[PDB]
């Protein structure tokens, strides 16, 4: 990235906003981050598209729970070599905590981590 | 000594068995509610009271359903979201690991998180 350069996916304000929203644990800051991300010129194909429905708006307290949807996300493979044990271990435990599935990535894993502490 | 209570209850049971035997019937499930087997007598020819227990001796003819508990097992109650909670928290019962869940509640969810 360079100020004289063109657009980019990960800018500076974006990353600072995301990190502060995660640390502070405040959904309003994450909404601000999402607005700051969506309000840029088109960069990818999916941006050219736009949603459209003909139904009626429904109250948000009738759709699936948060966990029923979180059970769908995963984290792709990350190698134990190109990462530090700390980061991959933290990612693994954080994904196993809420029920979603993490990955292993090429490069095996420590067998000593087969049973919980 | 507990044997005292043992023999007490056994003697009471034998007495009621003999009483129902002499009465004529065969089991207790047929005399419950047949309140026409009772009659009122007087205390004596000296008190001259007019006690009438008739406001009890009447009863209502049931019909189809019997006069006792014909339904074994308790009457279950409708379950709240916590049941679905149990279905999600299997690792907490099978391996013992932490869990973090979240839901949208309403004022029609009584006594949440009790079965857990």
């Amino acid at each position: 990235f360079r100020k004289s350069g063109d657009r980019h996916g990960w800018e500076g304000g974006v990353i600072h906003t995301l990190q502060q929203a995660v640390t502070n644990d405040s959904y309003t800051t994450f909404k601000k981050y999402s607005e700051q991300v969506n309000k840029r010129p088109p960069m990818q194909l999916r941006d050219l598209l736009e949603l459209r429905s003909t139904k009626a708006p429904v109250p948000v307290d009738e759709v699936e729970s948060i966990t029923a949807i979180r059970k769908r996300f995963i984290t792709p493979g990350m190698s134990m070599g190109a990462l530090s044990p700390e980061a991959h271990g933290t990612l693994n435990v954080a994904m196993n905590r809420i029920g979603a599935k993490s990955d292993s990535g090429e490069g095996g894993e420590d067998p000593a981590r087969f049973r919980p502490d | 000594t507990p044997e005292k209570v043992v023999n007490l209850f056994t003697f009471l049971a034998e007495e009621v068995r003999e009483i129902l035997a002499g009465l004529g019937f065969r089991s207790l499930n047929e005399v419950i509610g047949r309140t026409d087997l009772l009659h009122q007598v007087s205390r004596g020819a000296e008190h001259l009271d007019d006690l009438d227990l008739n406001p009890r001796l009447a009863q209502v003819d049931p019909g189809e359903n019997a006069r006792y508990c014909t339904l074994q097992g308790r009457n279950e109650v409708p379950d709240t979201l916590d049941a679905r909670i149990v279905a999600d928290a299997r690792p907490l019962f099978e391996e013992g690991e932490k869990m973090q869940l979240a839901y949208n509640a309403r004022n029609t969810q009584r006594a949440i998180g009790t079965r857990l």
